[PDB]
C-alpha cells in the first residue's frame, strides 16, 4: 500500500526497471529478510534516471 | 639563520618581534617562511 | 634584488590605485552634495513662507489670535488640535455660547 | 559555421567529408555548395535531419546531471557500462515526448 | 576573548569548518583564505578526499566542495595538527617515514599536510620522497 | 585611433597594424549590387579570376 | 583652567578659519570669483562646493549649511539655523570637525593619528565635565576610561609620527595625564617604551635630518 | 501571516497616533484603556511606542 | 612598472585638449595640427626607436642622417624578449575603472 | 519644529491672558530664540480636572499651542519660567519634533539616509495630524506642492 | 550542554568571530518566534548561511529582461537574480530588540528600538517627498557594481547558464 | 485645423533653417538676436498662446536649434535672457524633453561667465529637474571660459615676444593649473561612465549638423 | 501648515459637520488640470504633417520617402501608412509587414498599434540635417518582412556571394567538388 | 558588426523551450491551483 500510495512520483510503474526494484524488495518483506521501512527507504532510494527531478518537471506540476 | 635553522622560522616569538621592529607585514599563517606577508618599506626601496 | 623591484613595483602601483581611490571619494562627496542642496534649497524655500511672529508684531497677533472665537461672527468657526468646537467667548473672555 | 571564403581562404574542419556524404546529396540537393560557398550557419534541426549527429537535448546544465549519474552507477564490466550510458542516452538525449 | 584560551590558527579553523560541513552533509563549505589553507586543499583534492575547490581570489574565503560516498562522507577524521599558533610542531623525515609504514607495509591512507623550509604546502609521502623535513599543519583520512 | 596617435605603432613598427583603407573599399558597385562596404581581393570580381 | 577653558569655547559658538576661505582663493580663483560677483545676490548654482569637500566640513549653520547657501532666503531662517540654535551634541561635532581640519593632512582623512588624538582628546573632555555634573553613572566612568586608553595610543603613536603636533595638541587639551607612565614597576621593566616597538613606528624616525647618524 | 503584526496599524493610522487623538488612541485600547497583552492584539512595535507615549 | 605604464601614454581627451591650447597659443590653425606619441624603451634604446625619432620627429632625410650621425649604422641594439611587450597595453573598461588604475 | 509646546492654562479675563502670553513671549526673545506659532484656541473641558495656584479645582481652561527655536540650554530657563507661572495650569513639551518616531528605520526614506531638513522646516500640525483630517487634505495637499514646486526658482530668483 | 545561555551550541559554519555561538555578543537569538523556515532557532538565518546543501538553492546574486537578448526569449527571471537581497539583514529578536526584563512585563511594557523593522508609517514618504526626482535620476553615485562589469547584471549574457556549480570550480588541466 | 497650425509650423522651420545654414560673419551678434526675436513675434512663440494652433510643435529638431540661436546674448539690454525662456516655456507645455546633446551645445555656446549663469538659472526658472548631466556640463563651460581667457593671455604675449615662455609651454601641456574635472584624471568627468565633454570647446554650426548628418548616413546605409 | 488649520464647523440639515473651507477650491483647480491633460492629450491625436523615411529591412538597399499625414483618432492608421510603404517599395499591399521604430540612440521597437504610432511621432521630435531641407520633420521608420520571396531569397544570396574572395569561392568549389569525387 | 547583413535575413532565431515545457500537457494539473501545507522540519534533539 505505501509504495502505492505513499510516494509521490516513483516514476514510471511499467518500465521493467522500477518493477523489478518493486518485486525483489516485496519478495524480502516477505520472508522477513527486510524490516518494512528498510525495504521502503529502499524503494524511494532506487536507482530510476539521470536527472531525473528535471525530467519530473517535463510531466508533473508539483 | 632562518633559511637552514627551523628553530629560527618557529614565528610566536622571535619572528614576530623582529617584523615588528623592522615593519614588515606579518601574521600567523604567511607566505614567507617567516611571519611575513611582504617586504618593508626600506626593503622594498632600497638595493642592498 | 630580482624579488625586491617587483615588490616594489607591486606596492608604488597600489598607492597610485589608492590615490586614484581618493579623487573617486572626493568627487562622489561633491557629487551628493550637488544632490543634497537641490533638495535643501527646496525645503528652504517652504520655510520661507513661514509667518514667524517677530518682537513687534506680538501683542497684535495675540489679540487677533484670543478673538479668534469671539461669540459672533458672520462665517464657519474653526476647529481645535484636538479637533473641538470650544466654548464661544465674547470681549474679555466670558464662556457665553457653548 | 563552416566558412571562411569570406575571409579569402578554403573552410578547413573536416565537415567537408559529412557535407558530400551521398546521403546529404539525397536528403538536400544543393545544400552541400550552399553551405561551402555561401558563409551559412547550420543549426541542431538541420544537423539531427543529415543525420549528423543522433542526440539532442533540452535540459539545464546537462553535465552535472551526467556526472552525478554516473557517480551513483556502479561496476565496470562491459555489460554494466553499456547499459548505464545507453539508459542516460535513452532517457534524456534520445528524442520522444 | 581571554587569555587561558587558546590562540586559533586559520588552519585549526579550516579544519573545523571541513568537519562540521561533513557531519552536515552540506555540498559547499565557505572557508578562511590563507596560503597553507588552499595548499592543503590541493592536498586533499589531490588525494581525493575532496570534490573540487576554488579560490576567487577573494581576500577573505574560497570554497571547498566536499565528497560522499555510500551514504556518509569520505573524509573519516580531520584534525589540525596544533591546538595554538604559539606551538609550532615540526616533522623530521624519519617520523613522516614512519607514519608511511604499517608493521612492515607499506600505508598511505592517511595523509598528513607539511610546510617546507621552501613555502610549499605537500603531503607526507612526497616530503619523505625528497627527504625534507617540515612543519606539520593536519591530519586527514 | 592608434594609426593616428602612435608613431611607435605606424612607421617601422615591431608588428603590423591594418589599415582599414586598405583593407575595405568604399562604395561598391557590382551588377546590381550596391555594397556600402566590401573588402579589397586583387582578383576584384568573380569574372576576373 | 585650559580645558574649562575649551569647554566654554566649544559652548557659546565656534568659527571656520578664514584659513579655508584663502585657501579657497588661491586654489580655485574662478569660483571665488564669481562669488566675488554674487554677493548677496541669491544664487541657483552653488559654486561654493569645492571649499566644502565633506558634510562633515561645514559646521557655521546646522544641518550643514553653507553660509554663502543662505543669500536669497529669509533672516528669520538665518536666525534658524545659527550657532545660537545647535542643540549640545551638534555643538560638540562642531568643535570636533572645526579640530579634525586643523589636524588633517588631507580632508577625508580620518584614520590618521593626529585627526585621532584630537577626536578623542575632545570626546574625552565631554564626557570628564559630564560625569563633573551628575556623579553615578558607570556606563560612561567606563566609557571615558576607554576612550582615553585609545588615547593614549593616539598620542604614544603621534610623537614617533610626528613630534611637534603631538606637543601642541597636549599643549591646548592639557592631556598630559594620560601619557604619564601608569606605575614604576612596569615601567622599570622598559615596558612603557616598549610600546611603540609592537606599534612598529620604533625605528621610523629617519635620522638624517636630525640627530646626524656619524 | 503575522504572527506579531507589523501590519496592524495600516499606515495614516501612525499620524494620528500621536497624543491630540483621542479616537485613534482608543481604538487600540480595552473598554477600560488598559493595552492588550501582544499576543492578544498584536502590533507593530512602531505602533506601542508612540501609543504608550 | 609593467603596471604604470598603461595610464602613462595620454587619453584621447588629453591630446584633444593640448592640441587646441597649441591653436590658442601659437596661433597655429585648428584645421591642420598633427599631434602624435612616441614612447620610447624603458631601460634602453633599440634602433627602431632611434630610427623612428630621426625619421618621423625630426625630418630627417637618410644621407643628412647618415651625415649627422655616422654611428648608426653600427648599432645594432634591438628589444630583448622580456622587453618586447612594453608597447602594447591593457585595455580597461569604463565601469572598470575603480579596480584597475 | 524644533520645539513645541501645549499649555493649559486658566480661563482668566483677557487682559491677563494677553498679559501673561506677552510675559511667555517675551521670555523666549530675551533668551534669543524665536516663535513659529502661537495658536489660540478656546476654552474646552478636559478629561482632567485642573488645580491652580489657589488649589481650586477647575473644569475649563483655555488651551494654547507654542512652537518655538532655541538652543536647549536655555530652553531650561525658559522652561522653568513657564512651568512656574500662575496661569499655566499644565505644560507638555514636544523635543521630538526634527526626528519623530517614523523616519530613519531600515531605509526608510528613499533617496537619502536621514535628510534632517524636512521635518525641521515644516510646523508641527503637518508631522502630529489632528483628528478632524480626512482624505480631503490629499488633494490640497498637492494643490499646493505642485503649485509651489511651479513658483520657487521663480520667485526664489527674483532678487 | 544543559546550561541555559548555552543552549545554541558549538556551529562552526557561523560568519561570527567566535565557533561558540553562545558567547557571540552580537546576534542575541529568539527561541519562541524564530525558526520558522530554517528549523531550529539555533541555526543560522536563509541569507546568512556560509554552508550549502546539495539539493537547496544557493544564495540569489543582487541586481539592484534587458541582458539575456541573446538568450531564449522566452525564458523568465532566473531564479538567483534578486531584486532587493541582503546578506546584511537584522531580524527582529524579542530579547534584543524588545526587552521585557527590567519589568513586570504587562501589556505596553519592554524598551524596544525601531531602527530593526522598516518603518510601515506614512510619515517618511509624506515628510520627504520632492519635485527633485530621486537619486536614480539624478544619478548621483560613482562606482557601479563592485566587480566591475559583470555578465548577469551590468553587461550582457551570452552562452549558457550553470544553475549548479559545476564549471564553477574545476581545476586547471593545463 | 491644428494642421493649419502645423503647415505654418512649415513655414516657420523653412526660414529657421534659412537663417541657421547662414552661420556667416554676415550674421553678428547684434543681428542674430533681433532676427530671432523677429522669428517668434512672428509665429507667436509666447507661452501666452494657446494649446491648439500652437506653432511650435512641428517643428521638430528646428526647435532645438532655434533654441540654441538664441545663446550668445548681444550687448544692448538684459532683455536677452527672456527670449530663451519663450522657447524653453513652451517646450514645458508642449512636452518635448531636452535633450543633453542639445543643452551641452548651449553651454558650449556662451561666450562670458555671467551669460553661462544666466542659462543655468533660466531653465531653473523654467522647471527644469537639474542632472547631473547640467552641472557637470555647467563646470566644463566654466573651465574653457577659463581655459580661453589663459590661452588669450599666453598668445597675446608671445605677440610682443616672438618666442613663448616657459609658462606658455606647460600651460599648452597641463592645462588649466588647478582644473576641476581635468584632463589628466578622465575618469573623474563622467556620468553615466560615459565621458561629458562636449563643453570643453567652441562648435560652430558645421559641426553640429557633422554629428546628425553622420547619423542619418548611417541610418541610410547599415 | 495652513492647510491643516483650515477645517471648520457648519450645520448641514439638522446635523454638525465638518469641512474643509477651501474644499471646493481645490475641487476647482484639479477639475481644471483635468480638462487641460484632456486637452493635451486630444492635441497629441490631432492630425501630424511629418516627412516620412522607411528602410527595408535586408541586404538589398532601398529607403522609401513620402509625406504623411496621421491621424490617430479612428489601427486603420498603421494600416494606411504600411499600404502606402507598399506601394512606393512596389509590392502588392497584401504583404505583412512589421513596422518598427528607429532609434535616435540606434535601438529597435516593434510598433503594433495606433496609440502606440502617436507616442512614437510625440516622443522623436526628429533628427535631420537642416542643408537638407524638409517641409515636415522627418521619422525613420524599419520595415521587416514576414515573408521572403524566392525572388527576394535569391538576391540575398547573391549579395553575400559577390561579397567574398572571388579566389576562394572558386577554390572552395573546386575543393568540394574533389572531396565528394 | 560592419557586414555580416547578408546573412541576417535567412538567420535563424533561437526556439521558445522554457514556455513550450511549461505548456506541455500535464498529468497533475488541476482546474485551480492549491499551494501545499507547509512540512515537517527537524526543530533539535530533544523535540524531533
Amino acid at each position: 500500500c505505501h509504495t502505492a500510495m505513499s510516494v509521490l512520483n516513483p516514476g514510471d510503474m511499467r518500465s521493467r526497471l522500477i518493477y523489478n526494484h518493486l518485486r525483489i524488495l516485496a519478495e524480502s518483506v516477505a520472508s522477513g529478510e527486510m524490516t518494512q521501512r528498510t525495504a521502503f527507504r529502499f524503494f524511494e532510494s532506487a536507482v530510476r534516471s539521470p536527472a531525473y527531478r528535471e525530467i519530473a518537471k517535463r510531466q508533473l506540476e508539483g | 639563520d632562518a633559511s637552514n635553522n627551523r628553530f629560527f622560522r618557529g614565528y610566536y616569538y622571535g619572528q614576530r618581534e623582529l617584523h615588528q621592529l623592522l615593519g614588515r607585514p606579518h601574521s600567523l599563517e604567511a607566505t614567507n617562511a617567516d611571519g611575513s606577508n611582504d617586504l618593508s618599506t626600506y626593503e622594498a626601496n632600497t638595493s642592498q | 634584488e630580482k624579488k625586491r623591484i617587483e615588490a616594489r613595483q607591486m606596492m608604488d602601483g597600489r598607492q597610485a590605485l589608492k590615490k586614484k581611490h581618493l579623487d573617486l571619494l572626493r568627487e562622489f562627496h561633491e557629487r551628493q552634495f550637488f544632490f543634497w542642496y537641490e533638495r535643501a534649497s527646496e525645503r528652504l524655500q517652504n520655510m520661507n513662507l513661514i509667518n514667524y511672529v517677530p518682537h513687534a508684531q506680538l501683542r497684535e497677533h495675540i489679540d487677533k489670535e484670543l478673538d479668534k472665537y469671539v461669540a459672533g461672527k458672520n462665517e464657519p468657526y474653526p476647529l481645535n488640535f484636538v479637533g473641538q468646537m470650544p466654548f464661544l467667548e465674547d470681549g474679555d473672555g466670558n464662556i457665553v455660547e457653548v | 559555421i563552416f566558412d571562411g571564403p569570406n575571409v579569402g581562404i578554403t573552410p578547413y574542419g573536416g565537415m567537408t567529408r559529412l557535407l558530400a556524404r551521398p546521403e546529404t546529396s539525397l536528403k538536400y540537393p544543393g545544400l552541400a555548395e550552399f553551405v561551402v560557398l555561401t558563409g551559412a550557419s547550420l543549426f541542431a534541426g538541420d544537423a539531427l535531419r543529415l543525420g549528423w549527429t543522433d542526440l539532442f537535448t533540452t535540459i539545464p546544465d546537462m553535465t552535472y546531471h551526467i556526472k552525478e549519474w554516473f557517480d551513483t552507477t556502479e561496476h565496470m564490466h562491459n555489460d554494466a557500462v553499456a547499459w548505464q550510458l545507453g539508459h542516460l542516452l535513452e532517457t534524456c538525449f534520445k528524442m520522444k515526448e | 576573548r581571554r587569555r587561558e584560551e587558546n590562540l586559533y590558527t586559520p588552519i585549526y579553523d579550516f579544519c573545523h569548518r571541513i568537519r562540521e560541513a561533513t557531519e552536515q552533509r552540506k555540498r559547499f563549505v565557505v572557508v578562511p583564505s590563507t596560503i597553507e589553507t588552499r595548499g592543503c586543499a590541493r592536498v586533499m583534492h589531490d588525494h581525493g578526499l575532496v570534490a573540487g575547490f576554488r579560490d576567487f581570489h577573494n581576500d577573505r574565503a574560497f570554497a571547498v566542495e566536499l565528497k560522499y560516498f555510500q551514504g556518509d562522507s569520505t573524509i573519516n577524521v580531520i584534525e589540525p595538527c596544533s591546538y595554538d599558533g604559539r606551538t609550532e610542531f615540526e616533522w623530521s623525515p624519519k617520523m613522516m617515514r614512519r607514519l608511511l609504514n604499517t608493521h612492515g607495509i607499506h600505508n598511505r591512507l592517511v595523509v598528513y599536510i607539511c610546510r617546507t623550509a621552501d613555502n610549499r604546502i605537500i603531503d607526507h609521502i612526497h616530503a619523505v620522497k625528497e627527504n625534507i623535513g617540515g612543519r606539520g599543519l593536519m591530519m586527514v583520512h | 585611433e592608434e594609426r593616428r596617435h602612435n608613431i611607435h605603432h605606424t612607421h617601422r613598427p615591431t608588428r603590423p597594424l591594418p589599415d582599414f583603407e586598405e583593407v575595405f573599399e568604399r562604395d561598391v558597385e557590382i551588377d546590381g549590387h550596391r555594397f556600402v562596404l566590401r573588402p579589397r581581393w586583387n582578383p576584384r570580381t568573380l569574372q576576373d579570376v | 583652567p585650559v580645558q574649562k577653558k575649551r569647554q566654554e569655547q566649544m559652548l557659546y559658538g565656534v568659527n571656520i578659519p578664514e584659513t579655508r576661505q584663502m585657501k579657497f582663493e588661491e586654489q580655485h580663483p574662478l569660483l571665488a570669483g564669481a562669488l566675488r560677483k554674487l554677493e548677496g545676490q541669491p544664487k541657483g548654482f552653488p559654486f561654493w562646493y569645492r571649499k566644502y569637500p565633506t558634510r562633515r566640513h561645514a559646521y557655521e549653520y546646522r544641518f550643514s549649511i553653507p553660509v554663502e547657501m543662505l543669500d536669497g532666503y529669509n533672516d528669520d531662517v538665518k536666525k534658524a539655523l545659527s550657532k545660537g540654535m545647535m542643540s549640545i551634541q551638534e555643538k560638540q561635532f562642531a568643535q570636533e570637525a572645526m579640530y579634525m581640519e586643523r589636524y588633517a593632512e588631507h580632508d577625508f582623512d580620518t584614520t590618521s593619528p593626529a585627526v585621532l588624538a584630537v577626536k578623542r582628546a575632545l570626546k574625552c573632555r565631554v564626557l570628564r565635565n559630564h560625569l563633573l555634573t551628575n556623579p553615578h553613572n558607570n556606563i560612561i566612568k567606563t566609557v571615558l576610561a576607554n576612550t582615553e586608553r585609545k588615547l593614549n595610543h593616539a598620542l604614544r603613536r603621534l610623537r614617533k609620527v610626528d613630534f611637534k603636533k603631538y606637543w601642541e595638541i597636549i599643549r591646548d587639551h592639557d592631556v598630559q595625564d594620560i601619557l604619564q607612565p601608569p606605575n614604576l614597576v612596569t615601567y622599570r621593566q622598559g615596558s612603557y617604551w616598549k610600546y611603540d616597538w609592537n606599534a612598529g613606528l620604533a625605528i621610523s624616525t629617519n635620522l638624517a635630518d636630525v640627530m646626524d647618524p656619524r | 501571516k503575522d504572527p506579531q503584526g507589523v501590519q496592524r496599524p495600516s499606515p495614516e493610522v501612525y499620524m494620528k497616533l500621536n497624543y491630540k487623538n483621542p479616537a485613534t488612541i482608543s481604538r487600540f485600547l480595552t473598554r477600560t484603556g488598559h493595552m492588550y497583552p501582544a499576543d492578544i492584539l498584536p502590533l507593530n512595535p512602531e505602533a506601542v511606542v508612540k501609543l504608550r507615549v | 612598472n609593467p603596471w604604470l605604464r598603461n595610464r602613462q601614454l595620454p587619453h584621447r581627451r588629453q591630446m584633444e585638449g593640448i592640441a587646441r591650447r597649441v591653436c590658442f597659443v601659437l596661433g597655429i590653425p585648428p584645421s591642420e595640427v598633427r599631434i602624435r606619441n612616441l614612447l620610447l624603451p624603458p631601460t634602453y634604446l633599440d634602433k627602431g626607436s632611434i630610427v623612428r625619432l630621426n625619421d618621423i620627429v625630426f625630418r630627417l632625410s637618410n644621407e643628412q642622417s647618415n651625415l649627422l650621425i655616422p654611428w648608426l649604422t653600427n648599432y645594432n641594439k634591438e628589444l630583448d624578449p622580456k622587453d618586447v611587450d612594453y608597447t602594447a597595453l591593457a585595455k580597461t573598461t569604463n565601469e572598470e575603472e575603480w579596480l584597475t588604475l | 519644529v524644533f520645539y513645541s509646546f501645549v499649555l493649559v492654562m486658566k480661563p482668566r479675563q483677557r487682559r491677563f491672558t494677553s498679559q501673561a502670553l506677552r510675559e511667555i513671549g517675551v521670555a523666549v526673545y530675551s533668551n534669543g530664540g524665536l516663535i513659529r506659532s502661537i495658536t489660540n484656541e478656546g476654552i474646552m473641558r478636559p478629561y482632567s480636572r485642573f488645580r491652580d495656584a489657589d488649589n481650586t479645582p477647575l473644569t475649563y481652561a483655555r488651551y494654547i499651542i507654542l512652537q518655538l527655536d532655541m538652543g536647549e540650554e536655555e530652553m531650561g530657563k525658559v522652561d522653568k519660567i513657564i512651568r512656574e507661572h500662575q496661569d499655566v495650569l499644565m505644560a507638555l513639551k514636544l523635543n521630538n519634533l526634527e526626528r519623530p518616531v517614523g523616519i530613519r528605520s531600515g531605509n526608510k526614506e528613499l533617496q537619502a539616509a536621514y535628510f534632517p531638513l524636512d521635518t525641521f522646516t515644516r510646523l508641527e500640525e503637518e508631522i502630529n495630524w489632528s483628528p478632524q483630517t480626512s482624505a480631503d487634505i490629499y488633494t490640497q495637499l498637492e494643490m499646493n506642492w505642485k503649485e509651489f514646486s511651479r513658483t520657487r526658482w521663480s520667485s526664489f530668483l527674483r532678487n | 550542554a544543559n546550561h541555559p545561555n548555552r543552549q545554541s551550541g558549538i556551529q562552526f559554519l557561523t560568519h561570527y568571530n567566535t565557533h561558540q555561538r553562545f558567547r557571540v555578543n552580537k546576534d542575541y537569538i529568539d527561541y519562541m518566534h524564530w525558526g520558522k523556515e530554517q528549523g531550529q532557532a539555533r541555526l543560522p538565518h536563509r541569507h546568512q548561511r556560509v554552508a550549502f546543501d546539495f539539493n537547496d538553492q544557493l544564495h540569489p546574486t543582487r541586481i539592484g529582461y534587458a541582458w539575456f537578448a541573446s538568450q531564449d526569449p522566452t525564458f523568465g527571471h532566473h531564479p538567483d537574480l534578486s531584486s532587493s537581497f541582503d546578506p546584511n539583514y537584522r531580524v527582529f529578536s524579542h530579547p534584543e530588540h524588545w526587552n521585557k526584563m527590567f519589568t513586570k512585563r504587562r501589556p505596553g511594557e519592554g524598551d524596544i528600538d525601531l531602527s530593526v523593522l522598516p518603518s510601515r508609517s506614512l510619515l517618511g514618504p509624506l515628510m520627504a517627498h520632492s519635485d527633485t526626482k530621486g537619486i536614480p535620476y539624478f544619478k548621483v553615485d560613482n562606482r557601479g557594481h563592485s566587480n566591475g562589469r559583470v555578465p548577469g547584471v551590468n553587461a550582457p549574457f551570452f552562452g549558457e547558464f550553470d544553475q549548479k556549480m559545476m564549471q564553477a570550480m574545476s581545476r586547471p588541466l593545463n | 485645423n491644428a494642421y493649419a497650425a502645423m503647415e505654418l509650423a512649415a513655414e516657420a522651420r523653412r526660414e529657421i533653417h534659412e537663417l541657421w545654414l547662414s552661420a556667416e560673419t554676415a550674421l553678428e551678434r547684434e543681428k542674430r538676436v533681433q532676427q530671432v526675436a523677429a522669428l517668434i513675434e512672428k509665429y507667436k512663440l509666447d507661452p501666452s498662446t494657446p494649446r491648439e494652433a500652437d506653432v511650435s510643435r512641428g517643428l521638430g529638431d528646428a526647435f532645438d536649434r532655434l533654441l540654441l540661436l538664441c545663446l550668445p546674448l548681444g550687448k544692448t539690454d538684459a532683455k536677452g535672457t527672456d527670449n530663451l525662456e519663450r522657447l524653453m516655456h513652451l517646450a514645458g507645455r508642449n512636452g518635448r524633453e531636452l535633450s543633453v546633446r542639445t543643452i551641452q551645445h548651449l553651454f558650449a555656446r556662451t561666450d562670458s561667465f555671467a551669460e553661462a549663469l544666466a542659462v543655468f538659472y533660466t531653465m531653473r526658472r523654467c522647471h527644469v529637474a537639474m542632472n547631473m548631466e547640467a552641472y557637470y556640463s555647467m563646470l566644463y563651460s566654466l573651465q574653457r571660459l577659463e581655459e580661453e581667457g589663459w590661452g588669450q593671455h599666453f598668445r597675446n604675449e608671445y605677440e610682443e615676444n616672438g618666442a613663448p615662455s616657459e609658462q606658455a609651454m606647460d600651460f599648452i601641456v597641463k592645462g588649466i593649473s588647478n582644473a576641476l574635472l581635468p584632463e589628466n584624471k578622465p575618469w573623474l568627468g563622467r556620468v553615466m561612465f560615459q565621458d561629458r565633454n562636449v563643453p570643453d570647446r567652441r562648435y560652430d554650426t558645421r559641426d553640429f549638423d557633422e554629428l546628425d548628418t553622420a547619423w542619418t548616413q548611417r541610418y541610410k546605409s547599415g | 501648515s495652513e492647510m491643516f488649520r483650515a477645517y471648520v464647523l457648519e450645520r448641514r440639515g439638522a446635523t454638525d459637520v465638518v469641512t474643509h473651507r477651501d474644499a471646493e477650491r481645490a475641487a476647482a483647480w484639479s477639475q481644471q488640470r483635468q480638462r487641460e491633460y484632456d486637452a493635451y492629450c486630444s492635441l497629441k491625436e490631432a492630425p501630424h504633417p511629418r516627412h516620412v523615411y522607411a528602410r527595408l529591412e535586408g541586404c538589398e538597399g532601398k529607403i522609401v520617402s513620402f509625406e504623411f499625414v496621421f491621424e490617430i483618432s479612428c489601427t486603420t492608421t498603421i494600416s494606411r501608412l504600411k499600404s502606402r510603404i507598399l506601394d512606393a517599395l512596389g509590392m502588392p499591399r497584401d504583404r505583412n509587414i512589421d513596422l518598427g521604430w528607429y532609434l535616435p540612440t540606434l535601438d529597435t521597437c516593434p510598433i503594433h498599434s495606433d496609440e502606440e504610432l502617436m507616442q512614437v511621432l510625440h516622443t522623436d521630435p526628429g533628427i535631420e540635417d537642416p542643408k537638407e531641407k524638409l517641409r515636415y520633420p522627418p521619422i525613420y521608420f524599419i520595415v521587416k518582412r514576414c515573408t521572403l520571396y524566392f525572388s527576394e531569397w535569391a538576391y540575398a544570396v547573391k549579395h553575400q556571394l559577390l561579397l567574398q574572395s572571388p579566389f576562394a569561392l572558386r577554390a572552395a568549389f573546386g575543393l568540394l567538388q574533389e572531396v565528394r569525387g | 558588426s560592419i557586414y555580416a547583413h547578408a546573412l541576417s535575413q535567412f538567420a535563424v532565431c533561437r526556439q521558445p523551450w522554457n514556455e513550450y515545457i511549461g505548456l506541455l500537457t500535464k498529468q497533475d494539473s488541476t482546474p485551480y491551483h492549491t499551494e501545499p501545507q507547509e512540512k515537517p522540519a527537524y526543530r533539535g534533539r530533544k523535540q524531533g
